[PDB]
């Protein structure tokens, strides 16, 4: 009886909003886990630790 | 007229901090600084992000003072970031926002008010030294801020 | 990215059921998670052949 429920963003251009917006929406959601998928980023800099220090 | 952000979270005397805040001599500088005191709580950190991006869009915050009681190296860990990714720097005074982590980054502002490892290395040898006791140990652990106790020493 | 992100969710997949089988099973609120270190250590224990 465990299910599995989905939870997916999609990118912004800039990067405190998305940082906001996907910690409050996955500590809503109660998740366990957290992925970042993306090679072809404009911005140079492959900066997923908003993300890594907020979860 | 720069706009200073003071918040508080636990039990403070906030009346007496608020009658003090204005018991320095700045008049010999043009700077009338503002400061803003508020209340917070330890619920999690997504919170004090919101409380301090509502607080530089109001106030246009340049700078950040964070007290708490707590015993988590947490808060400046995170404020690290915080810091490093707002223009406003950041200082921490009392509670959690004192424990000095590992490092703080290349572009970081936040600063805390402690001696570093070193320091208090020396310190303890100088009381060794006070008190003639010159065979001893050392043993700890795996926390990052191991190996610069073991060379200082 | 298709076959990492498909390996990556088939570990995640068999880690959870691992971490199941076992007590005291919290969950995060909207404090830490006290079962924080407890489910990082049981992540760090993941071991697969497939
Ligand atoms: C799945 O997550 C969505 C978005 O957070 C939420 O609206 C929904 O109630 C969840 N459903 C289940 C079965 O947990």
């Amino acid at each position: 009886k465990i299910q599995l429920n989905a939870t997916s963003v999609t990118h912004k251009p800039n990067a405190i909003q998305m940082a906001l917006s996907v910690c409050e929406d996955l500590i809503s959601s109660q998740v366990y886990a957290i992925l970042v998928s993306h090679p072809p980023t404009p911005n140079d800099h492959f900066t997923p630790t908003p993300v890594s220090y907020t979860a | 007229s720069i706009g200073i952000a003071v918040i508080l979270v636990g039990t403070s005397d906030e009346v007496a901090i608020k009658d003090a805040h204005e018991k320095d001599d700045f008049h010999h500088l043009s700077v009338v600084p503002r400061v803003e005191l508020v209340a917070m709580n330890e619920t999690d950190p997504k919170s004090i992000i919101t409380r301090i991006c509502d607080l530089m869009s109001d106030r246009k915050i340049q700078g950040v003072v964070l007290a708490d009681d707590t015993d988590q190296e947490a808060i400046a860990q995170i404020l690290d970031f915080i810091s490093a990714q707002t223009l406003t720097p950041i200082l921490g005074i009392h509670g959690g926002s004192s424990m000095i982590m590992a490092d703080k980054d290349e572009s970081s502002m936040f600063f805390q008010f402690g001696p570093s490892i070193e320091q208090q290395a020396s310190v303890m040898l100088n009381i060794m030294e006070e008190y003639d006791w010159y065979i001893f140990s050392i043993v700890t652990t795996y926390f990052p801020g191991y190996q610069d106790f073991v060379n200082k020493i | 990215e298709s076959a990492h992100i498909s390996d990556a969710v088939g570990v995640v997949a068999q880690a959870v059921h691992e971490l199941l089988e076992k007590e005291n099973i919290t969950d995060p609120p909207r404090n830490i998670w006290k079962t924080g270190p407890l489910f990082k250590r049981v992540l760090m224990s993941s071991k697969y052949a497939d």
